[PDB]
């Protein structure tokens, strides 16, 4: 696996087998540099126009994170229709995650 | 042409009849056929069971389909149920064609 070979393939599909369904999604992402590689103290307080309810103290990092935690990530509108018209319930079982074809 | 499955050998037709029971005849022989019978009728139960083969839909369409559904709004009676008098009715004809396929 060098610079001239791809490290993965595009998988977007859904498979309905009996009592289970498997969804798979592929997307393209872009990751910037955040903060200029720095950790930074952040805060908000009542000294400004902020009311006491909105105050906070924390940190922003130079890191990104992945979020797949919405349903439209995993279901097409037609797949969601098959689910809700035919079934009394559903729950998640297991997941797989891949990150591939990286270029800097 | 009314729609359906054409069959060279369709399900066979089933014939049923009450057997005639003669009323008391004369005590001296006559050769004419007997025209006098006891009045009868019969009742019972009938069962029929059909196995159907299904063709599953396999489609990459992104957007949702058209479906047959029941009306959401309030109503004086339920569709496909009995009324106050005990009469069962069918409100509308229902066809078979909702899902789509490429031509
Ligand atoms: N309902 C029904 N019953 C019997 N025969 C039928 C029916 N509909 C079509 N056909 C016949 C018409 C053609 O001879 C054949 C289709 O050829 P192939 O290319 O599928 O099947």
């Amino acid at each position: 696996d060098g610079v001239g070979s791809s490290s993965g393939n595009w998988h977007c599909d859904s498979t309905w087998l009996g009592d289970r369904v498997i969804t798979t999604s592929t997307r393209t992402w872009a990751l910037p540099t955040y903060n200029n590689h720095l950790y930074k103290q952040i805060s908000n307080g009542t000294s400004g126009g902020a009311t006491n309810d909105n105050t906070y103290f924390g940190y922003s990092t130079p890191w990104g994170y992945f979020d797949f935690n919405r349903f439209h990530c995993h279901f097409s509108p037609r797949d969601w229709q098959r689910l809700i018209n035919n079934n009394w319930g559903f729950r998640p079982k297991r997941l797989s995650f891949k990150l591939f074809n990286i270029q800097v | 042409l009314m729609g359906g499955f054409g069959l060279k050998h369709p399900p066979p037709q089933i014939l049923i009849k009450n057997t005639p029971v003669p009323a008391d005849p004369r005590s001296t022989f006559n050769g004419d056929k007997l025209n006098s019978f006891i009045t009868q009728y019969s009742t019972g139960q009938v069962s029929v069971e059909i196995e159907w083969e299904l063709q599953k839909e396999n489609s990459k369409r992104w957007n949702p389909e058209i479906q047959y559904t029941s009306n959401y709004y309030k109503s004086t009676s339920v569709d496909f149920a009995v009324n106050t008098e005990g009469v069962y009715s069918e409100p509308r004809p229902i066809g078979t064609r909702y899902l789509t396929r490429n031509l």
